[PDB]
């Protein structure tokens, strides 16, 4: 989960294969998230 | 076009690592080619 542990570690192409996926799990949670604080501003704003 | 130890052809990858990787031919994270590697042997055979 610490990127620079990953960084420290890999070779290269085999850092940018987890990086990929490491980032590829955080965007869509970010994305959940952000579409999670979009819902609730839906709600919240209705009631706003 | 340069000669390298048989068990070196690893190295001529994509943001690989190794010494020659490093060193002397690097190829990049993004490269576009291929590669073909063979025993020339008989014709690196000097006495020296």
């Amino acid at each position: 989960s610490v990127l620079n542990d990953i960084l420290s570690r890999l070779d290269p192409p085999e850092a940018e294969v987890q990086i990929d996926r490491l980032i590829t799990g955080r965007l869509q949670s970010l994305q959940t998230y952000v579409t999670q604080q979009l819902i609730r501003a839906a709600e919240i704003r209705a009631s706003a | 076009s340069f000669v390298i130890r048989g068990d070196e052809v690893r190295q001529i990858a994509p943001g690989q690592t190794g010494k020659i990787a490093d060193y002397n031919y690097k190829l990049p994270d993004d490269f576009t080619g291929c590669v073909i590697a063979w025993n020339s042997n008989n014709l690196d055979s000097k006495v020296g």
